[PDB]
């Protein structure tokens, strides 16, 4: 029998997907007020910004970003080809093999245990744990895949698809570390090479997680609450093909003006520069999808999200290549302003894209027809604009202002301001993103209440057979 | 058309997404440049490795880069800059990506243990519009040394030419001083191997 | 590089670069001009789709990126081995080069200038308005961190806006300080001295020398802390409290100038334990030239 699609998980991971957001954008407001004002440090090991920065790092996107991801694909891989998630237990093992992940960064990393590898920063045995889930997780999606009805794969799957089997090699590779004790490991490169091997690791985590991973979001809820065809196949093809092979080479436009070769540097930039076009063909993709249907925009906020999701995301898979070309890496590397690109890319596209597709598959999971209130979907969408407009701003103000003050020289050659006259600079634009980030966080909370209403709804809940 | 094909899909993927790590990653393990270690340098003192861990688990790299770029203005403002040379024994390398304050990588010997003490004690103390936390614990923690013979084991594995006399004792070296006295250690050496070579 | 690595990655680059190309005129194949709809066979959940045309400005942007890769990988490093073909650059481009560059202009253009001042004593180039802004602009940039932004110190750490000098404060004493950098050592008198002794001199310290007032009963035996002062302090830090600068041994005669604090408690803890300051040596760092104005800057300060 079993024809009834497994909901099962998927109401897991998207209750969970609520909760880290807003653990995550709390941190995220918490640590951007310590940068305001130090006192929050509160001289505890555990509570200093050096700690928890890669708690928000960790918390937002392998905790928020991640179980967004698993409620999505979960749930878009099995509509999307017409059958029961392969091994249902198997995916019962990835929520809590999952959740686990998560509980023991949030003990790990404020108790110091760090690898220090920007988004890799967990210890040996949790690499080890990830793996697992991952590999997991693979053989739940493609197995999905495997044993589908229609003949084709619908093209939302083919980012999902690579998002897992490419951050698996990314992981596993950047993370080959000797143990020395328990909570302790030496990385196997160092120096240049290390730095490459990280932002091979580094780039390609937000390229294919919240990139390609994303866009296979974006290709189910789109067209799906919008409830029209996806405009050219075709861009698709190319879009992904493209999208998939040049991302990788976008390594170096970390490392620029750095110790790492030139070579190397350039190789980056340049297909920094060519993934324009590719990562473009997303957002092309995704809004002329919307083409005589933006009438509804108006009416529904859920596609208001979705939609200036891909706004954002155009503009952040645009300010990404221009900050890859070296003249500007050379005046936005170290700044607040990479930063901003950040929230840009993370505020306004990734979570404004999967808040919206949870908005969408929630009640659905819930064996329930909408949400509790759908003025609050848009009261959100308010918030969450707003938030990420501001923050975006006051670190545009703030990166300018730093990369201009650092290397600003006299009449007479000598330099111009000291380190800290560019700090003080920068306290409102501290300040500014504070509030941005709380406004945000706001609407994290207005999602919370408004999910939470609308699970109280029904109990035998699993509406959803053919 | 490989869309009705779930393996050739898969091997094409595999495939498409390898090309830019093999071409980026491999030929670095064969470079000359960024594999020699810059002339004099030796490996970091049973203190300072035991320093720079905890400069690690402190997240000290959220805040500051390790790494001077090759402008007029970073060398005024830092020194020279940056060499492949100079972090070929950093396992993991701590080049940041942030500089919430200055750039470390030749705080050298720029400043006195004395005023490193007090500025990790409590940095708006001696630098009142300071954003850094502060670190008074570093003062209350004693090294014990038990798994610096450990960690230099594993990074000669792995590369680092620790002499025999080196991990010998390095407990010893490291024992009874506390975690403040080597973040300073760690911090005295930033640097300095180019500018003495 | 050897230069199998040089055509390893010359070959997988101009190979992706080839390889997008085709993708990218490969899909382009039966196009339909412009935007003509109807859908395709197969749906997904609901989800159907157009059999769209690549846009005809995307498809460029495409093709400029690709082309400018192209173009930038033939100007420079990039291609394997390959040294730019960039004119102006003899050799081909590295981020070095450009450094190299970049300074070497700097010292044709600022040279001048530090050379007109490296010509003059210090403090001619004290009276000199010009100097001085770029002096207190050396100052904010290197030493302001430890000897604070308004020069005028904090506790452990000396003003040097003040007529108070631990070394001298005549222009080449001033110098020194700065370009060969300066260890004080107050030796530790608590074992020494005992206790008691600790108490006394630094009473006799601050009421007798330093002329300020002694907090309510503190029984200390000034004629102790006299004689304690002049058997062991005196010889360093002048009986009278004058102080050596020969030594760095500040004057004693008056709190003014003191780096660790006025209060018995504090006299008692350097007296106690001793005290090492340490101005650390800028003829590394600086170099002679910045140096030269640097000195030039602090003696500026006090008149
Ligand atoms: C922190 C590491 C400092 C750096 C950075 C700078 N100075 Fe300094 N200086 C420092 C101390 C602790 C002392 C007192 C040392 C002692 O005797 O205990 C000093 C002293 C000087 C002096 C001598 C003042 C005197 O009384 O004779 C001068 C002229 C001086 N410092 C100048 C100076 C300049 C120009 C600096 C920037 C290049 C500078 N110092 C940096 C501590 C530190
Ligand atoms: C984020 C806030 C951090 C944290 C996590 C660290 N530091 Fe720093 N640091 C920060 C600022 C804004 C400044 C400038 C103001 C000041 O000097 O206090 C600094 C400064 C330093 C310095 C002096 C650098 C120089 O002037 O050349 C050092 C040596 C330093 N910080 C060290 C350090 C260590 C060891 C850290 C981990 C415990 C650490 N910092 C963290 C901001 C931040
Ligand atoms: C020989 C060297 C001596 C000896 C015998 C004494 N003093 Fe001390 N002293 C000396 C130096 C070079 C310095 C400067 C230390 C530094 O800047 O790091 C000092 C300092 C002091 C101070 C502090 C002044 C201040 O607050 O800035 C005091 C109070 C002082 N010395 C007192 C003192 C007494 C009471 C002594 C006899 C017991 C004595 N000194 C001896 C050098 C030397
Ligand atoms: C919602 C409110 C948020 C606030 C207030 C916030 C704040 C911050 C702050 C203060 C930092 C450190 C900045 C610095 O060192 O200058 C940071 C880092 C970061 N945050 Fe957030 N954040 C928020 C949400 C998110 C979300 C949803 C994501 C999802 C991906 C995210 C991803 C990141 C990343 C990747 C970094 C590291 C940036 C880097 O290493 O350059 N943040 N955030
Ligand atoms: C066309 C695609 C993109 C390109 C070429 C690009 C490029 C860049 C560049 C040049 C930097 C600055 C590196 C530095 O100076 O340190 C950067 C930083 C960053 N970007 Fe992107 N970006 C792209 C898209 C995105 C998107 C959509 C996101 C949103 C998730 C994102 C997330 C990040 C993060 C997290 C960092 C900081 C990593 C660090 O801590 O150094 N990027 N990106
Ligand atoms: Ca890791
Ligand atoms: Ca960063
Ligand atoms: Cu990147």
């Amino acid at each position: 029998t079993s024809t009834a699609y497994s909901y099962k998980v998927v109401r897991q991971f998207a209750i969970m997907t609520v909760v880290w957001g807003i653990v995550g954008m709390g941190l995220g407001v918490f640590i951007a007020a310590q940068l305001a004002w130090p006192f929050l440090n509160f001289d505890l090991p555990w509570t200093s910004f050096g700690r928890l920065r890669p708690l928000h790092t960790n918390a937002v996107i392998f905790a928020f970003g991640g179980c967004a991801l698993f409620a999505t694909s979960y749930y878009s891989v099995q509509r999307t080809c017409q059958t029961t998630l392969f091994a249902p237990k198997l995916a019962a093992f990835t929520f809590w093999g999952w959740q686990l992940v998560i509980l023991l960064a949030a003990i790990s990393l404020p108790l110091g245990f760090t690898s220090s590898k920007e988004y890799a920063e967990l210890e040996w045995p949790i690499d080890i744990l990830i793996t697992i889930v991952w590999v997991a997780y693979a053989v739940v999606f493609f197995g999905t895949l495997a044993k589908r009805k229609v003949k084709h794969i619908y093209v939302g799957n083919w980012f999902f698809g690579a998002f897992i089997l490419t951050v698996a090699i990314l992981h596993v590779v950047n993370n080959l570390e000797i143990p020395v004790t328990a909570m302790k490991s030496y990385s196997l490169y160092a120096g240049a090479t290390d730095a490459m091997v990280q932002w091979w690791y580094g780039h390609n985590a937000v390229g294919f997680f919240l990139t390609a991973g994303f866009l296979g979001i974006m290709y189910y809820f789109v067209p799906k609450q919008a409830e029209r065809p996806v405009y050219s196949y075709r861009l698709s093809i190319v879009h992904f093909w493209a999208l998939i092979t040049v991302y990788i080479w976008a390594g170096p436009h970390h490392l620029h003006y750095t110790a790492l070769p030139d070579w190397a540097q350039s190789l980056g930039m340049v297909m920094s520069l060519i993934l324009l076009a590719p990562s473009w063909g997303g957002m092309i993709n995704g809004m002329m999808t919307l083409s005589g249907a933006w009438h509804k925009l108006r009416s529904d906020p859920i596609l208001r999200f979705l939609v200036v999701s891909l706004a954002f995301y155009g503009m952040s898979t645009f300010e990404g290549p221009m900050m890859a070309i070296k003249t500007v890496n050379a005046l936005s590397h170290y700044t607040d302003w990479t930063i901003g690109h950040v929230h840009a890319g993370a505020l306004g596209w990734v979570a404004m894209v999967s808040i919206g597709a949870l908005y969408h598959l929630v009640p659905k999971v819930f064996g329930r027809e909408q949400m509790h209130s759908i003025g609050l979907i848009n009261t959100h969408f308010w918030l969450a604009t707003i938030g990420t407009v501001l923050y975006i701003a006051s670190m545009w103000v703030n990166g300018i202002a730093q990369g201009l003050m650092w290397r600003a020289i006299n009449d007479d050659g000598t330099l111009t301001y000291s380190f800290v006259e560019s700090l003080e600079a920068s306290h409102p634009g501290f300040v500014v993103r504070m509030i941005g980030g709380a406004i945000f966080f706001a609407g994290m909370l207005v999602m919370a209440y408004n999910t939470w209403r609308t699970v109280q709804a029904a109990k035998p809940a699993e509406y959803d057979a053919a | 058309k490989l869309e009705k094909n779930v393996g050739l899909l898969t091997l094409f993927m595999i495939l498409a997404v390898s090309i830019g790590g093999l071409t980026q990653i491999v030929p670095l393990f064969f470079q000359d440049s960024v594999n020699e270690p810059v002339e004099g340098m030796k490996p970091y003192t049973a203190l300072q490795l035991e320093g720079r861990d905890l400069y690690i688990r402190e997240g000290c790299v959220g805040c500051h880069s390790q790494m001077i770029r090759p402008f007029r203005a970073e060398t005024e403002r830092y020194g020279h800059y940056s060499v492949a040379g100079e972090s070929v024994y950093d396992h993991p390398f701590l080049w940041g990506s942030k500089r919430t304050g200055p750039d470390l990588a030749r705080v050298g010997g720029r400043y006195s243990d004395d005023w490193h003490r007090a500025h990790l004690y409590n940095p708006r103390n001696v630098v009142p519009e300071s954003k850094m936390p502060s670190y008074p614990w570093l003062v209350e923690n004693t090294l014990d040394g038990k798994d610096t013979a450990k960690k230099m084991s594993a990074l000669r594995m792995l590369g680092v030419p620790y002499t025999e006399e080196d991990i010998a004792g390095a407990r010893d070296s490291v024992n009874g001083k506390t975690e403040m006295d080597a973040m300073v250690a760690y911090l005295q050496v930033l640097g300095t191997a180019l500018t003495n070579k | 590089m050897s230069t199998f690595w040089s055509g390893y990655i010359a070959l997988l680059t101009l190979g992706t670069i080839v390889a997008l190309f085709w993708l990218i005129f490969a899909t382009r194949k039966g196009e339909s001009a412009g935007t003509t709809d109807q859908t395709m066979g197969h749906a997904f959940d609901g989800i159907e789709e157009y059999d769209n045309p690549l846009p005809r400005w995307w498809f460029l942007l495409f093709i400029g990126t690709l082309v400018f890769g192209i173009l930038y990988l033939v100007l420079y490093p990039g291609l394997g081995n390959w040294k730019g073909v960039l004119p102006g650059y003899e050799g081909g481009w590295t981020q070095e080069k450009q450094w190299e560059r970049e300074v070497a202009q700097a010292d044709e253009k600022y040279g001048p200038i530090f050379a007109k001042y490296a010509a003059m004593s210090v403090e001619e180039v004290a009276q000199d308005p010009q100097a001085v802004k770029m002096g207190a602009r050396l100052f904010a940039n290197y030493c302001s961190i430890c000897h604070g932004s308004d020069a005028k110190g904090s506790l452990g750490f000396p003003n040097l806006a003040d007529q108070d000098w631990r070394w001298g404060g005549d222009a080449a004493s001033i110098k020194t300080s700065i370009l060969n950098g300066r260890i004080a050592a107050m030796p530790a008198w608590g074992q020494a001295i005992g206790e008691e002794g600790v108490k006394n001199v630094a009473a006799f310290v601050r009421k007798d020398l330093a002329g300020l007032p002694l907090p309510e009963g503190t029984d200390a035996d000034l004629s102790a802390g006299k004689n304690v002062y002049a058997q062991t302090c005196a010889v360093c830090h002048g009986q009278g409290g004058e102080g050596m600068a020969a030594l760095g041994a500040p004057k004693l005669n008056s709190a003014a100038g003191w780096i660790y604090g006025s209060s018995l408690g504090q006299l008692q803890q350097t007296i106690r334990h001793g005290r090492n300051g340490q101005m650390p040596a800028q003829q590394q760092y600086l170099g002679d030239d910045k140096v030269h104005l640097l000195a030039a800057y602090v003696y500026s300060l006090s008149q």
